[PDB]
């Protein structure tokens, strides 16, 4: 009814012990989530062209251009680990587990108050709120998962991470086919290249309505909606990490000569003339047996093409890579390509009494050493006579295609059937979770945004959505827009996140990394004496794995 | 080879009306605008009209309120009607086709025109 | 909004020519100009794209540049066969309105 | 496996043999900036650590 509650807040986290060193999380996260009426009640396709940035020689990568339906629903969007987990949680999970799955998420809408605002014709200005209880609140779940999947974690755009701070669902929109054309060029390029927005194909077209495609339920005051709990079918994710590149692989050389006292300087020798030296070697015309040179089962990592941009129908875009910069870990200015960035608002981590439209980031460089150093690289001939000379050598600090900032590593591809990599890290908070699988015949090993990948489907998104409420003056022959009172909604969120962890075991003889509280991060878990709150990041992958 | 002809001169009264149409060949002609450029005796050239696949026109400042121009895909012709002719509309009018690809609503942000027909006079007195 | 060229130029067999177009940030500052050739009486045609490109089978002697709101045509090797009236065309993005300059004539020498 | 080093055990019955002595990698740090004969100065060649 009117005066009886649906449902009851919890935003707690269960830790329930299984049997063989498993353990079930599950993790419950209650919003506030505030609702105003959508600025039109109609769908817009909607065309961006940022021609003066682009116009701009040698700014093709700051392209924008593309074409979109705007929706007059919202996405109640809940996949970040933010929404989940608190840094204590965080802590626990990555300090005492090994392995985590993706078992069960369920949501529901509950207590949903819906308001009018009237403002006075008095000259000061003053305006009143007053319950409409016989306003609904319309809700669908695409269940089937009909729509474009559009998760907000790319965008900053999912459900808060304090469960004390109402949140707002984020505008829904989904991309509309366009092409479009742009000839790179650099500062000193002869003429304007061609930029051009080139339409739509009319074979690609889709224009997606939810309400042809998903039952809507429209709740008033006393009205409540539960999804039911959905199953993931995802692979573990691993919460440890590989230190191993190919020259830590196998039996080391045997050393016959062994330093006699500690020190820095005090080195051991293996003692054997190189190219005396017993092993196997995939170099059929040398007799060189080095670190180097010797056979390894595989590859760890691949060199690919950094800062590539390719074009298709729709424009440029960056080439993506699965892993990060070798170095990084040693100097944070050195991070690069596959480092992602993320860039967050108040809601998301940025210090809440922070004034200003300047986003906070961070640069998330992770444990696992699988990429890839590239000013140690090098190509030579296949005589292999060493020392090598200067023709018979490429050095990536020497110029491809003329050019003294390019060298050859930037189009350089070393991906093969010999290729062992590792799924992303999981980036706590502003990390997503799961992810949709690619539509297409033939499926992406792994996903650069989500350690989880759903097979077969993942759950249905929640759009929410004021139902109009109309004056009395209502025409729907008039071309202008519609007369609406002005209209929003309050309701409660709740969701139930379930995972499945391993805990972990000590196999080595010394400690391993963990995350602790120390003077320096101390006050970046607690709130400051005006109510200030951030949440920083965190690494996932803290403990070490051996890889082979 | 990519091949354009125009028809539809004629002489009319300093405040009268007329039509022009272009039949064209070669291309894909959905994918590509059409325009009609003019030019006074002894002066430059002038654009007056352009329409796109969709139907989509374009105008210049000085025939926007008076003139019309439209497309037949099916036919792979162009038509421009004139209404409300003055004296300074007397020229002779070109067909062209843009070097671009541009179908819908979004056009006349590039417009390069790539090949031309012959021309038809248009003259405009009592 | 109108371009503006310079009413004549005139060269020399085998010297280099250069035509001038002047326009505004609205038209020639974000698409450059498409210069255009006319003989006498006959159908105009496309010599320089916007982008410094040529239609298949005109000459490496014509060439274009954009520099601010102001382009350039340059005839190098100057000969018999360029004797003609040339123009300069671009299109206003913000207004929708495509602009062909006033045209010059070229005299050979 | 010492099947890389060449330290398996020995291929004929009647030999005697031995096995080998066992040691397994320890992360390490190293950056070693390619170089031809010819290079000016001394290329960037440190053990970081570990």
């Amino acid at each position: 009814g009117v005066g009886i509650s649906t449902g009851t807040f919890n935003n707690q986290t269960e830790f329930k012990f299984l049997e063989n060193g498993w353990v079930y999380i599950t993790a419950n996260s209650s919003r506030l989530v505030h609702l105003n009426m959508p600025e039109s009640e109609n769908y817009r396709r909607v065309v961006v062209n940022n021609l003066d940035k682009t116009a701009v020689n040698g700014n093709m990568a700051l392209d924008d251009t593309h074409a979109e339906i705007v929706t007059p629903w919202s996405l109640v969007d809940a996949n970040a680990w933010g929404v989940w987990f608190n840094p204590g949680d965080w802590q626990l999970i990555v300090n005492t587990m090994s392995e985590l799955h993706l078992v069960s998420f369920e949501q529901e809408i509950f207590n949903v108050v819906l308001k009018t605002v009237s403002e006075s014709a008095t000259q000061p200005p003053t305006k009143v709120y007053n319950n409409d209880l016989t306003a609904s609140l319309m809700v669908a779940l695409d269940s089937n998962n009909t729509m474009p999947f559009t998760p907000a974690a790319m965008r900053s755009e999912t459900l808060g991470f304090y469960p004390w701070k109402p949140t707002i669902p984020t505008p829904w929109r989904y991309y509309f086919q366009w092409d479009r054309t742009l000839i790179p060029s650099h500062t000193g390029t002869s003429g304007t290249p061609t930029n051009i927005y080139h339409g739509t194909d009319p074979d690609d077209v889709q224009f997606y309505t939810i309400e042809n495609s998903v039952p809507v339920h429209l709740l008033r005051t006393g009205d409540e909606f539960a999804t039911g709990t959905f199953f993931f079918d995802c692979k573990p994710c691993r919460l440890t990490h590989t230190w191993q590149t190919n020259r830590a692989l196998g039996l080391p050389p045997f050393l016959n000569s062994l330093p006699q006292s500690e020190g820095g300087t005090n080195f051991g020798y293996i003692g054997v003339q190189q190219d005396k030296r017993r092993g196997v070697t995939q170099m059929g015309n040398t007799n060189y047996i080095t670190e180097a040179t010797i056979m390894r089962p595989a590859e760890v990592g691949y060199s690919a093409p950094y800062y590539s941009f390719e074009a298709s129908t729709q424009g440029p875009f960056k080439t993506p890579i699965a892993a990060g910069r070798g170095g990084a870990q040693t100097d944070e200015n050195q991070a690069a390509d596959g480092d992602p960035r993320y860039a967050f608002g108040r809601q998301h981590g940025q210090k809440t009494t922070t004034t200003g439209e300047t986003p906070e980031r961070f640069t998330y460089i992770a444990h696992q050493d699988t990429g890839r150093y590239p000013e140690g690289d090098w190509i030579q001939n296949i005589n292999f006579n060493l020392p090598v000379t200067d023709d018979n050598v490429l050095l990536p600090t020497d110029p491809i295609g003329g050019k003294t900032g390019i060298n050859y590593t930037n189009i350089f591809n070393t991906y093969g059937p010999l290729t062992a990599l590792n799924n992303v890290p999981p980036v706590y908070p502003n990390g997503q979770i799961w992810d949709k699988e690619f539509d297409t015949d033939l499926k992406p090993r792994l996903h650069v945004n989500a350690p989880f990948v759903c097979q077969n489907n993942c759950p249905g998104q929640l759009f929410v959505k004021v139902a109009p409420n109309l004056t009395n003056q209502y025409d729907p022959d008039a071309s202008a827009n519609m007369s609406r009172i002005v209209t929003y909604s309050d309701f409660w969120w709740k969701g139930k996140l379930v995972f499945k962890a391993k805990l972990r075991a000590s196999h080595t003889w010394n400690p391993i990394q963990q995350m602790s509280i120390n003077v320096d991060n101390q006050f970046n878990y607690v709130p400051s004496n005006i109510g200030g709150m951030k949440i920083v990041y965190e690494k996932s992958q803290l403990a070490p794995r051996k890889l082979y | 080879e990519v091949q354009l002809v125009e028809s539809g001169g004629d002489l009319v009264k300093p405040a009268g009306s007329l039509r022009l149409s272009c039949v064209a060949s070669g291309f894909t002609f959905s994918s590509y605008g059409m325009n009609w450029v003019r030019q006074a005796p002894g002066k430059g050239l002038q654009w007056v009209a352009g329409v796109n696949s969709g139907g989509f026109t374009g105008y210049a400042d000085a025939v926007k309120g008076r003139f019309t121009i439209s497309r037949d895909n099916a036919k792979n012709t162009v038509y421009l009607q004139m209404n409300s002719l003055t004296a300074e509309d007397t020229a002779v009018y070109y067909c062209a086709k843009d070097r671009y690809y541009c179908t819908g609503d979004y056009c006349f942000n590039l417009i390069a025109f790539g090949y031309w027909g012959q021309g038809t006079l248009v003259t405009v007195s009592s | 909004s109108v371009l503006t060229q310079p009413t004549s130029v005139s060269g020399s067999l085998g010297q280099r020519v250069t035509i001038s177009c002047s326009g505004s940030t609205n038209n020639i500052g974000i698409v450059g100009a498409s210069w255009y050739q006319q003989l006498p009486g006959k159908a105009p045609k496309l010599l320089v794209y916007s982008d410094g490109n040529r239609p298949s089978g005109v000459p490496d002697r014509f060439s274009g540049s954009n520099s601010g709101n102001s382009a350039t045509l340059t005839i190098t090797g100057l000969q018999a066969e360029d004797e003609a009236d040339y123009y300069c065309q671009s299109v206003d993005p913000t207004l929708g309105v495509v602009v062909f300059g006033g045209g010059t004539h070229l005299t050979v020498l």
